[PDB]
């Protein structure tokens, strides 16, 4: 009966509770919890209480690019992308003349790849800027080419997939028409036996936002623009599966901001709510696996753990699970 | 109207960009009597339409955009002062950011279970006019439009402007309190009722 | 009367079954199946439903490039075209100096290819990208460019058609400028009797929308935009015949989400929508060879496997023409 | 009761003080200091206090680009992202062909860098201008390329991130084809011992709007436009913390123009609404560390010093936190 | 009551002369120069008086760029910014192959060059045009590339700022990509004593205007368009100071048209107006300097000195600070 | 009372003669021409009746592009830019290997050349397409590319203003990156004593509107859409004064088309208008020289004369100055 932030929930719905059905917003009740309806509840001032592009009408209605995983329909979590990349082979073409060698264009190296989603997010031109290091020496830093650029990455999957080879990485010029080179003393540096790692500084891409009846519009909608603000105003909650692994991000109130009116959630709750996990019995269960806290093991960072310590000494349950999650704290959680 | 939505939901671009093609593409099918007559709504547009709220300009109008209906249900949003909502009382000024849960309640009573009726030459846009254009009232629209209905774009000056003629009933339905640019405007959601 | 999700045809007609008379939609009846009409039954919360970028009454209407299989407009079926790319030949060229050889760029190859399309609909600019492998080792993983992209990859049909030659691959530069080079270790590789194999990592086409009048665009429209929709809410069927194959995608209802009204199909009833096959003697048959499960072979993997294992456990009728068609599933039906 | 600037905040509140709640700006009382609210006091003439792109009510309210900082929320304090770049480690790639020289070319330079980001804004898409400079003589400028091109820089972050490896320029062409030449005499100069220096000369980025509900575009909004502007109408103030730096620019009045009607504020008031510190005991502390005149250092050029000593010795005070701040001050305070 | 150039300034304001106050305009008094207000004096039939982009009631408010100095607040000045070229170091590469050379690219150069704005207005793309030259023959003419573009350039600021190196300039392709060549006979030319020179032709750059929302833009808006306008309408007044040079351009009137209505000033008046001095005992001082003819020293061109020669021969009083200031007058004053 | 081609000027006073006063038309008397005001006639049937893309209206008022001379007010004489291109100097640059020569590229040229304006109009962006003749072979036609292009060649000035160097024309690619060659004939027939002419075929550029509000732009408003209009109707005559050269188009009267209603003018009246020309003693006076018929010599071709001549066997006067001036003539004037 009163929007402030115009995203067709009211504030009593969002502060209270709500569901959406038949694509209108009603209020929850527990008789609805047998059905599979979730319990939501978001930001009444901000039109995006996890800051990706998708408001919480959108989200919470699944009116969306369906590839998200079911995960993020909650408005507290973050629909964001992950992306990896996982490199697989390195080929060296040294380019010597037999009828003659140059220090300084000695080796060609063409590096085999793949991608690799791990957040709950299609992300639809992905471009990744990758550096080549060796003895902690930066080879070269070069973004995705139109060759190289792999569209379509879901949730999950490999852009490469199950059964195709790695991708090929040779060229740094914006057209791919230049070779990546390596000067005599780290060619020969590697011929001692080092060994070329790969690091991903960053991947940019797209997401679909939804126009005109059904029509999906990738272009001009960039992650990156979004990137910074979700790093900013969510925490990073890591499962480590022996097969998969699944990070999600998940908003966090503020306590220094009395206007900051995103919903108060514990770290078990973050958890269920990030992982789509199953409340039986008391305990926790995602996909036949026990996720609970006696049973995996949990790791921080120095302030997460510091701030983990100064809660449990200040707390009377003396448990993890169920302490309040603040905005920039780190989990790890490995079964 | 190849293609376009009943409502283009906070969307300035493409309301711009199928305007400007819809300008073009009726400009390109009338006939040089209007085209001598909408430029003089163009510059006395308060005249014309306070008129039709001596007749060569209104009948010629009427007669060129009663003949462009469109066939998909639409939703318009226009700004609309409530001094003609029955509301003779004030709810705001133009810069007083601030509206009260007790005019609030008073405009629902004064607006429930009534058809007010609305007539007359206007102009409206087609998406939520918010952060950056004008805001002259507190009071925004949200009108229904149904199946064959007038409808013209016309470009005043390089600005994509759309003039529609009613025989309309409103018929609201609820009153939402967005607040948007930092100022309390009522969104008025309305279903027309054709006589 | 009341139409939800908006595509010109009301929830009771979607939920009951409709056909279209004269471009418009009727309630279905059993009498029109003697005339040829069939019964269409969609999702009345989705805009479009299949994943597709055509809405349901679009699909349903026909009013779009007829280049689309007739059995695709059904809505549950997804126009979708699945592509590949056979490699028929191989030119290799060592560009030896006669009067001299580099090791870095001892040779030079031109790669003779065919696409093939398979799917429900063409790409407008077919682009593939292709890498190309030897002995484990990606060689150059290469977009076609503006020589190598094909327009009208119309289905069931070749870009370089029959009678024609296969076209040729030689450059990787965006401009084709600059020819593939091979390292004196994978030219002796190749030289030794290895064969270098071709795979098709990615396609980016384009969909021509119809406007109201005789109008197709197909600039700006991509197919990637909706092909991580239509993996998601959709599974995949694949036959074979001697001659043709036939890859086609159905949407697959969700029981954990109370809100996924996509309509309820079997496994035999989903093959008989997307081949257009028709019901003689209670069998199913397409094309004049029969395509039942005593007559056929179905494979599938480990995934799809164990699903439909247990929900025959589950089954009375114990026919895997009669189990629920569940998300992402894979058939291979080979007769 | 009035706005003379349209900024959507009365011109009584904007001079007298006033605060945010619910999106909407109220008088502030004494009740609102122990909620956790601060007071705003703002210019009342013109739209934008700060000079910053965002408005006096987005900057008052928190609408905009979530990864802004807390303090730069008052609208004395412009929104103002201050980048630099580190040089890590420099390698010398000698060309010299053997089977050859040439005095021209004979050196190829691969720089590691690191981007910083120190004030209250993101910089969405960061192109440093950096030339290397070698006893005084300029080796070349380069423009950040698509390839060293940098996303996301968040206020305290690294565009490399803190684990990651430094990012290598390498390219002087506008696409990163051509390497960095070095002639025999500059080379020579290297071989001795001397050492190149890494100068930022500017930085272009992009700040992301919060265009309709939650959409953010970081396309044609460009930090150059307004660099100069918050340069002119700010006084700057950098503080050096023994773990990281924090550098803002704080709006000054103008006694010369009778119709500047920014808020005067002193150098104190300055540091507390610049910083967000809080008083304790009538003291100012940041972050748990003493910030107060008596126990810090301060450091002035020649304008400052001179403008400091001829107020002081015209104020009775006789304390620099107690003089007003003036137009294009540099304050640098060390702990 | 009646405006005719429609700039929201009445004409009889705009010739009786008026001042802004609350950002509107009002007839001007006596009493409001102990205010700090300044007289201001426009043309009432051309909506810019001086020609430069601004407004006269923008100019007159001071509501555009604020990095624009206080001295063009005054319509009669316009709003200019003289940006030059200084050249610092040359540094000189011989392009021999030693294991050989070219007689027409045997030597390239690295031009180490400053900007230096002196105008009243920031210019934010400066683009110069340096042509070297040497011995009377033009080496070579640059326009400055991505690469060598600076912007940001405040008035009395280099764009390689006060304690930066000087930024380098080796390439002509529009893509730095190729050195700029020199000759053999240059080459020995160079080498037998003779000294590069640098010139300025053309400086391209941008202004920034305020466009809806999304205030300051500086994109399509050159300079170019109007400096041609500014340099027709207006007489240019050079002051040389021991640490600064200021250059100005004030409006004149035209004595033969009798539709040009800009307000008639005196030299002493426009320098005045142009450097805003104050006026105090009579005599003209800018920052506590004297600028009275008693006590600097004026240079003019031939015209210039022939017009002010019979102008004096005309008046009475025999002062050159007295004197009518004509259209198209160059004056320097040396302190 | 009455305007047929709405360009704000009736048609009465089109036809009659008007002039402007306070920016709107007025009926000239002969009492106006002692306040300096001019008799103005026009042809009521054309927006624009010398071709010029200003308007009649516009043209007479003053309100174009300020930098246009006072003499081209005159709606009857054309806004038109003339642009030559003078050769100073040749830089000759042999490319001998020393340790062989190349016939094909064996001579790089560099040759310095500089802009002239001569017409009535200042040429936002000169871009000359200028040919390089040797004994009339063509060696090369060059367009002036981003380094050669010259803004603001103000009438009466060159584009390396007087002071300054001239420019350099060395590359014939549009991006400047490959000298001109000259083969072995062209060289020796050099280095026999023959010399390079520069011809200029066309010159690009732009002109100055004001259709935004309160903007110039001269993106896209080129006056290559206007040169053959100009042509077609307009006479051309030129002066040449030992210090300067003015050349002016003047539209001239078609006797075939009874509806070209353009003023009639004879060849006094013309030079009058076109040179603004004082009538003291019933002489033509410009720039206090006279131009009289008697004191001044007179130059036509073939075709003007033959006019000339059958024009003044049928006249009385027999007088070059009364002659009525036709179409496409063109007159030289030398003092
Ligand atoms: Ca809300
Ligand atoms: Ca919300
Ligand atoms: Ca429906
Ligand atoms: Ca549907
Ligand atoms: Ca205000
Ligand atoms: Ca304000
Ligand atoms: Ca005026
Ligand atoms: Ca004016
Ligand atoms: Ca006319
Ligand atoms: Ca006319």
């Amino acid at each position: 009966d009163l929007d402030t932030d115009n995203d067709n929930i009211p504030d009593s719905y969002e502060r209270n509770g709500y569901t959406i059905k038949d694509l209108i917003a009603v209020k929850w009740e527990d008789s609805f919890a047998e059905q599979g309806y979730k319990k939501y509840v978001s930001n009444y001032l901000e039109s995006n209480t996890a800051g990706d592009p998708y408001t919480d009408y959108e989200k919470a209605s699944g009116s969306f690019d369906k590839a998200i995983k079911t995960e993020a329909r909650d408005p507290l979590v973050a629909a964001y992308p992950i992306v990896g990349v996982g490199m697989e082979k390195l080929i060296i073409s040294t380019n010597e003349h037999a009828s003659s060698i140059n220090k300084g264009e000695s080796a060609y190296i063409n590096a085999n790849v793949r991608y690799y989603n791990t957040g709950t997010a299609p992300m639809y031109k992905v471009t990744p800027t990758t550096n080549l290091v060796l003895d902690g020496d930066t080879l070269s830093t070069i973004k995705a080419q139109e060759n190289q650029i792999g569209n379509n990455l879901s949730p999950g999957d490999t852009y490469p997939k199950k059964g195709l080879s790695p991708l090929a990485l040779n060229t740094m010029d914006q057209f791919s028409s230049r070779l990546i080179p390596i000067n005599y003393d780290q060619l020969k540096k590697l011929d001692a036996g080092k060994q070329i790692k790969l690091e991903t500084t960053q991947v940019s891409g797209n997401f679909g936002t939804k126009n005109s009846s059904g029509q999906i519009v990738t272009e001009g909608n960039s992650w990156s623009d979004y990137i910074s603000q979700i790093d900013s105003i969510s925490a990073s909650i890591i499962l480590d599966t022996e097969n998969e692994s699944y990070e999600r991000r998940v908003t966090a109130k503020n306590l220094q901001d009395p206007e900051d009116k995103t919903p108060e959630l514990t770290i078990g709750e973050a958890i269920e709510k990030a992982f789509g996990a199953t409340k039986k019995d008391g305990l926790l269960y995602f996909n036949d696996i026990p996720i609970d806290e006696s049973c995996v093991e949990l790791i921080f960072d120095d302030n997460t753990a510091n701030k983990i310590k100064d809660s449990l000494k200040t707390l009377s349950d003396k448990k993890i699970y169920n302490v309040k999650l603040e905005r920039g704290m780190n989990i790890l959680i490995k079964t | 109207p190849i293609e376009r939505p009943e409502d283009f939901l906070k969307d300035k671009e493409k309301a711009k960009e199928w305007e400007r093609k819809e300008a073009e593409r009726i400009e390109q099918k009338l006939e040089r009597s209007e085209k001598e007559a909408l430029e003089s709504y163009k510059k006395d547009s308060v005249e014309i339409s306070k008129y039709s709220q001596r007749e060569k300009e209104y009948k010629e109008l009427r007669n060129a955009i009663s003949k462009n209906k469109i066939d998909k249900p639409m939703y318009v949003y226009y700004f609309e002062s409530p001094e003609k909502f029955a509301f003779n009382k004030v709810i705001r000024t133009e810069n007083q950011n601030e509206i009260s849960l007790e005019k609030f309640n008073e405009f629902k009573e004064t607006i429930q279970n009534k058809l007010f009726k609305q007539d007359g030459f206007k102009d409206i846009s087609l998406y939520e006019p918010g952060k950056g254009d004008e805001k002259p009232t507190p009071l925004l629209m949200h009108l229904k439009l149904p199946r064959n209905t007038g409808m013209l774009p016309y470009t005043n000056t390089n600005n994509v402007s759309t003039l529609i003629e009613q025989g309309y009933s409103i018929k609201i339905d609820k009153i939402v309190r967005i607040v948007i640019d930092g100022k309390h405007y009522i969104k008025a959601e309305a279903s027309v009722v054709s006589s």
